[PDB]
RNA sequence: UUCAAAUGAGAACUUUGAAGACUGAAGUGGGGAAAGGUUCCACGUCAACAGCAGUUGGACGUGGGUUAGUCGAUCCUAAGAGAUGGGGAAGCUCCGUUUCAAAGGCCUGAUUUUAUGCAGGCCACCAUCGAAAGGGAAUCCGGUUAAGAUUCCGGAACCUGGAUAUGGAUUCUUCACGGUAACGUAACUGAAUGUGGAGACGUCGGCGCGAGCCCUGGGAGGAGUUAUCUUUUCUUCUUAACAGCUUAUCACCCCGGAAUUGGUUUAUCCGGAGAUGGGGUCUUAUGGCUGGAAGAGGCCAGCACCUUUGCUGGCUCCGGUGCGCUUGUGACGGCCCGUGAAAAUCCACAGGAAGGAAUAGUUUUCAUGCCAGGUCGUACUGAUAACCGCAGCAGGUCUCCAAGGUGAACAGCCUCUAGUUGAUAGAAUAAUGUAGAUAAGGGAAGUCGGCAAAAUAGAUCCGUAACUUCGGGAUAAGGAUUGGCUCUAAGGGUCGGGUACGAUCAACUUAGAACUGGUACGGACAAGGGGAAUCUGACUGUCUAAUUAAAACAUAGCAUUGCGAUGGUCAGAAAGUGAUGUUGACGCAAU
RNA sequence: AUGGUGAACUAUGCCUGAAUAGGGUGAAGCCAGAGGAAACUCUGGUGGAGGCUCGUAGCGGUUCUGACGUGCAAAUCGAUC
């Protein structure tokens, strides 16, 4: 890193936005099933292997 | 007691990132990098450094009036004048013997 | 104020002396000093014609 | 067992030459019109260091007599050959030091170096810094040449073989003890990765046909046949005579 | 003052490899570094760059000569039977 | 980046098509070594370089700054 | 580590002030490469997480943030990789990379049906991938953010492409003059084709110079100490790219003609192939003064007021020193069976096809002028918490910058600057520990074994054996000396001398002599135990990462073998296949 | 047994880069001088040689058969080297 390829910005910049906890408005629906976030992420938890 | 850094994303010693410590108006130190040295262009005759012609990375020839690269002679920015001197010598010489070839072994087929 | 001390020749005895007299002013430092200075004042002697060449030229190759 | 080294060179891997500093392959001028009815001047404009060469290398230009433009040749420099000097090469050429001269055209006596095998073929034999050839006669019906290599062995080739007169540089450079390992370090440095050798009686039995045992010893008779395959021969291979070499040598 | 009975050059060797063997270098070094006599110019300035290779200081000429030093013992008979034999050639 | 003496040279420079405007400055400073004298800069602005013309006499600038182009963009000090 | 305040339900642990310390410029400082990917910053904030805690965080919630013609990529080529005409292979695919191939595109001319067919002449180079440390067009300084900056703001530049118009230069001797010459210059035409240079190159050594740092005098400021003493201690005093002029060791030219040989480096080279001498020519590394540019920056004082925050004055000057340190660089010298890349790319010259003036032509390598410069990366960590080791692991992980003292020193030890003060805490100090020490008399009696420990140590002087490959053995062994202070002597630079000496300036070295002390003084730190033999390996070098470092491997040296290419040796399933081979017996291969 | 994936560790070659305080020794070459009938021999300097030596960084890994041995660590830590 530190001077990267576009091809790597995103999958980055994907993964910023796939790092948010659950929009708690979903939790309410008819019959919704999903509790909490089960695909969330940490730097330094687990490493994205590119 | 002060010290400097690199001004470009290379950390390493290389003959391409050569720094220089400089002293700015805002009294501060800071490193300037320094562009590799000029090497001055050479006979093609007798190998010294041809003097009267100006010296500059390559590229840099092509943003200089056609003076700096050049002296006023034969041959000019290209051989080192005495070696002109040479090659006019040895020109006139060896034409003019080429005359003496000649009608000498014109007169030995004459007298054979 | 120990630096002046030093000036004046303090400090300098065989016991605060930890690097050996060749480290401290090299033999060859001393040298050159002496031959360049033997050398320059022929040049003077001989620019000046108080000494001949001929008797400049042994000198510098005394020297 | 492992593949024995031997063999393992044979696939090329970080065995390969070393190639990279090496002023250019050695070779006479192509066999042309000229060199071949008459003779054609060049000068040496260089005599240089080959790396991995024993014998100092001759950059030497020529006209190309089809084109307006230098072509310039690399020589391997027989001795006293020097720039600045004149070079001639063809059937109808002087005789002197640093010309290239077919062999039928050089007395018997004549020294010559970088000889060619067939004619035409850029020079072939004695090229090694100190080598050459000397003519030993000339048969005119089938204009063959007699010739005797720097092995002693005679052969004989074609006469419109070229090979220029004069032995090559560099001699007596195996005379100087190498001295240290870091010498021929640096000699192997610029040739190929065949120093240093482990001994074959050093290693296990799986790497070589000597390895293993309590002792350290080949265990059988180490003169190894021709017809021997591959992975045996190691040793003295298809050895005639074996022990010191009493009583002078020279072929007869 | 003389600095050594006969090392020599080799001197800077030690104590290693053997005498006999430095004798062999000895010999042949001070063959190499040795300045020679110029048939061109004149002037005591051959000396030597990589083996086989001899080079004049001034007048810039380079010969192809010995490994160690300017004419092999050979090379020159060589010169010498080339001689004997071109002279048939036109005599 | 350039510096002008010819003060003729200096009044074509300032009207020139390009030269669309130019600033005066004025420095105290100090004269041989025993006292001061009021230095003036003519600096003119180019496409491609600064021309600066210093003139060291307080005099010859009062009667040079009327020289001055009416239509040039000058911005005293 | 400590005291206090503030914050909060709550404070050993957060913020702030104070104190004590630490890292000590080979950093716990300032930055980067790889790797991570938002951790960066702000606000909110503790359920889990940070092996005590928590109001704190690299955690949680929610947002904000990475700006380029000039920095990188992009282009180039390196080892190598790899399509294609082919040839092998049942086939996946293997070989080959210019090779058994009909391999392709530039300049302007021919058009004035017209847009681009043919007319010349070339040129045979025949993919492409491969470097964010190699090659390479061009930017700096100041200011600015919560978080970006050589990227924004401000000022000043430069490069490349494209357009071109005025000025100048040039020509009636058409394609400039000048200089004896090296060569000068604001310019001063030049197709094909050829040729030359630059790109472009090892390592060590001393010596010369540059820059930054270090040291230091005077003056102007601000600060510190002042029972006492000190014209004191500390600190500010700066100048970018770019541009003009000027500046060089080297090299070369002109004059002249050398034994009584001279010139000359620290280092012994140079000259009748023209020295010493005099006079000139060039390279512009580097430096000087001016432009930039004092308006910036830096330091102060003197007024204003919730504010944005101003407003007004000043000063920013002159020097010294050198085996200093670091780095840059030049002229040289040593070394080699080692002689220490390539291509893109830029220029030059040889050539002279051609085109071009007097009623007006040629000229854009001189100046000035106009338009344009895309795409992707730009945050932060870089480690005793941002990477890899299941982790915020005493491990691992490539590099630049580098202050004062002591000392030989980039050692150790103390300090400035900057940064830390993180590592659960409290009370006691039993046994046994781990780590650090001392011990009367004896001195290895301990033990397999002096294991461990002790002893030694710097530097100056004196003194040094067998043996030896004559180089060593050697710091052999053995000795003496060493502080403080006070003096003496030796060692240098710069100037004017008709064609003997005078005048000043600035250095630590080295030897000596007094006095002095509870006989101490390399006073901490730092720093070799020696000796006589046997065995074994010559030596330096190498290995079992994680129980063996050795006498084992290597080595030079010695010797033996194979081989002249239709070949030795070795690779493959095959082959119009491959290693040795850019090779040739002073060679390659095999012991 | 068949078919696949690895040289991010490590082994070795190549290509292109980078890195190493201060000391001791004093090899060729060079200068001046001394003796000697001669042949030749000596002294003082200068100079900076080496898979040389003292020793940091670096690289390694000898001993304590030291620490640790449910570790900081699936190889580390200390001193010594
Ligand atoms: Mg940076
Ligand atoms: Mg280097
Ligand atoms: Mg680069
Ligand atoms: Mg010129
Ligand atoms: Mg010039
Ligand atoms: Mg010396
Ligand atoms: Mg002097
Ligand atoms: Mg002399
Ligand atoms: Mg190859
Ligand atoms: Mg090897
Ligand atoms: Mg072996
Ligand atoms: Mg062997
Ligand atoms: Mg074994
Ligand atoms: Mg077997
Ligand atoms: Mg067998
Ligand atoms: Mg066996
Ligand atoms: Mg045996
Ligand atoms: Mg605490
Ligand atoms: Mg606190
Ligand atoms: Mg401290
Ligand atoms: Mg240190
Ligand atoms: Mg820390
Ligand atoms: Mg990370
Ligand atoms: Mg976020
Ligand atoms: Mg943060
Ligand atoms: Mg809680
Ligand atoms: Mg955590
Ligand atoms: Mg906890
Ligand atoms: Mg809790
Ligand atoms: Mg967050
Ligand atoms: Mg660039
Ligand atoms: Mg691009
Ligand atoms: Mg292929
Ligand atoms: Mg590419
Ligand atoms: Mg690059
Ligand atoms: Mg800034
Ligand atoms: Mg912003
Ligand atoms: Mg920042
Ligand atoms: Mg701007
Ligand atoms: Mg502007
Ligand atoms: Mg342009
Ligand atoms: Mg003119
Ligand atoms: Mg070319
Ligand atoms: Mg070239
Ligand atoms: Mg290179
Ligand atoms: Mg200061
Ligand atoms: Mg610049
Ligand atoms: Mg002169
Ligand atoms: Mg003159
Ligand atoms: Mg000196
Ligand atoms: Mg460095
Ligand atoms: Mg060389
Ligand atoms: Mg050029
Ligand atoms: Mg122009
Ligand atoms: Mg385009
Ligand atoms: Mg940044
Ligand atoms: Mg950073
Ligand atoms: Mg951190
Ligand atoms: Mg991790
Ligand atoms: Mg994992
Ligand atoms: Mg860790
Ligand atoms: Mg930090
Ligand atoms: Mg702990
Ligand atoms: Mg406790
Ligand atoms: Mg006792
Ligand atoms: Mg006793
Ligand atoms: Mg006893
Ligand atoms: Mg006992
Ligand atoms: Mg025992
Ligand atoms: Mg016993
Ligand atoms: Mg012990
Ligand atoms: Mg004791
Ligand atoms: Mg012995
Ligand atoms: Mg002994
Ligand atoms: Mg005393
Ligand atoms: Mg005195
Ligand atoms: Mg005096
Ligand atoms: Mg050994
Ligand atoms: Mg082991
Ligand atoms: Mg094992
Ligand atoms: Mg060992
Ligand atoms: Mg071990
Ligand atoms: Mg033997
Ligand atoms: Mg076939
Ligand atoms: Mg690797
Ligand atoms: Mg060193
Ligand atoms: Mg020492
Ligand atoms: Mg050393
Ligand atoms: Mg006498
Ligand atoms: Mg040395
Ligand atoms: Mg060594
Ligand atoms: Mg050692
Ligand atoms: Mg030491
Ligand atoms: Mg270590
Ligand atoms: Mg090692
Ligand atoms: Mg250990
Ligand atoms: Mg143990
Ligand atoms: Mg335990
Ligand atoms: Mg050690
Ligand atoms: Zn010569």
């Amino acid at each position: 890193a530190a001077q990267k390829s576009f091809r790597i910005k995103q999958k980055m910049a994907k993964a910023k936005k796939q790092n948010r906890p659950l929009p708690q408005w979903i939790r309410l629906r008819t019959n919704n099933t999903i509790r909490y976030n089960a695909k969330r992420r940490n730097w330094r938890r687990t490493k994205m292997n590119i | 007691a002060q010290r400097v850094t690199f001004r470009r994303r290379n950390p390493y010693n290389t003959r391409s990132n050569k720094i220089k410590v400089v002293k700015t108006p805002g009294g501060i130190l800071r490193a300037q990098h320094v562009k590799k040295l000029a090497t001055r262009p050479k006979c093609g005759d007798c190998g010294s450094a041809l003097q009267g012609i100006s010296t500059l990375r390559p590229r840099q020839y092509a943003t200089v009036s056609k003076t700096h690269k050049t002296v006023s002679r034969a041959y000019g920015g290209s051989r080192c004048a005495n070696c002109v001197k040479e090659r006019i010598i040895r020109a006139f010489l060896i034409e003019e013997q080429k005359i003496v070839k000649k009608v000498v072994k014109e007169q030995t087929e004459a007298a054979k | 104020a120990h630096a002046q001390s030093k000036r004046e020749g303090r400090h300098s005895g065989y016991g605060k002396r930890k690097g050996t007299r060749e480290a401290r002013l090299p033999s060859q430092v001393v040298w050159i000093r002496r031959l360049r200075v033997l050398r320059r004042l022929l040049a003077k002697y001989r620019d000046a014609g108080k000494i001949d060449k001929h008797l400049y030229h042994v000198l510098y190759k005394e020297s | 067992g492992r593949v024995i080294r031997n063999q393992r060179k044979g696939a090329g891997s970080i065995f390969t030459s070393h190639t990279r500093l090496r002023q250019g392959a050695a070779k006479l001028r192509t066999l042309d019109y000229a060199e071949r009815h008459g003779y054609i001047r060049g000068i040496v404009k260089q005599i240089v260091h080959d790396s991995g060469r024993g014998a100092p290398l001759a950059k030497v230009v020529f006209r190309d007599p089809y084109k307006y433009r230098l072509r310039e040749e690399i020589f391997i420099a027989n001795e006293g050959v020097h720039t600045g000097q004149f070079i001639y090469a063809g059937k109808k050429a002087s005789l002197n030091v640093g010309n290239v001269l077919p062999l039928g055209s050089v007395p018997e006596g004549t020294i010559v170096s970088n000889v060619e095998e067939k004619p035409g073929d850029r020079g072939a034999l004695a090229r090694a810094s100190g080598n050459y050839v000397i003519i030993i006669g000339h048969n005119p019906d089938e204009n063959k040449t007699r010739v005797r290599l720097p092995s002693g062995a005679k052969k004989v080739i074609s006469s419109d073989a070229r090979g220029v007169i004069g032995v090559i540089a560099g001699g007596g450079r195996v005379d100087k003890p190498l001295l240290k390992a870091g010498r021929a370090f640096h000699k192997y440095r610029l040739k190929r990765n065949s120093w240093p050798k482990t001994r074959g009686v050093a290693m296990n039995p799986v790497d070589h046909p000597h390895g293993g045992g309590n002792h350290q010893h080949i265990g059988k008779a180490s003169t190894i046949s021709r017809g021997a395959v591959s992975g045996q021969k190691a040793g003295l291979i298809a050895a005639r005579r074996t022990g010191l070499l009493r009583g002078s040598q020279k072929t007869q | 003052a003389k600095r050594t009975k006969k090392v020599g050059i080799t001197g800077k060797y030690g104590v290693r490899y053997g005498s006999s063997l430095r004798r062999q270098v000895k010999k042949l070094e001070i063959q190499q570094h040795a300045r020679y006599d110029c048939s061109f110019c004149g002037k005591k300035t051959v000396k030597r760059g990589a083996a086989g290779i001899w080079t004049c200081s001034c007048c810039k000429k380079t010969v192809a000569g010995g490994a160690y030093t300017v004419s092999t013992a050979a090379a020159a008979t060589v010169r010498s039977t080339i001689r004997r034999l071109r002279e048939m050639v036109e005599a | 980046a350039r510096e002008i003496t010819d003060i003729k040279q200096f009044l074509e420079l300032t009207r020139r098509a390009d030269v669309k405007t130019a600033t005066v400055k004025i420095n105290k400073k100090l004269n041989k070594a025993g006292k001061p004298f009021r230095q003036t800069k003519f600096k003119v602005r180019g496409s491609s370089s600064l021309y600066t013309l210093v003139i060291n006499d307080a005099g010859k600038a009062k009667k040079l700054i009327q020289s001055l182009p009416p239509t040039l963009k000058v911005n005293r000090l």
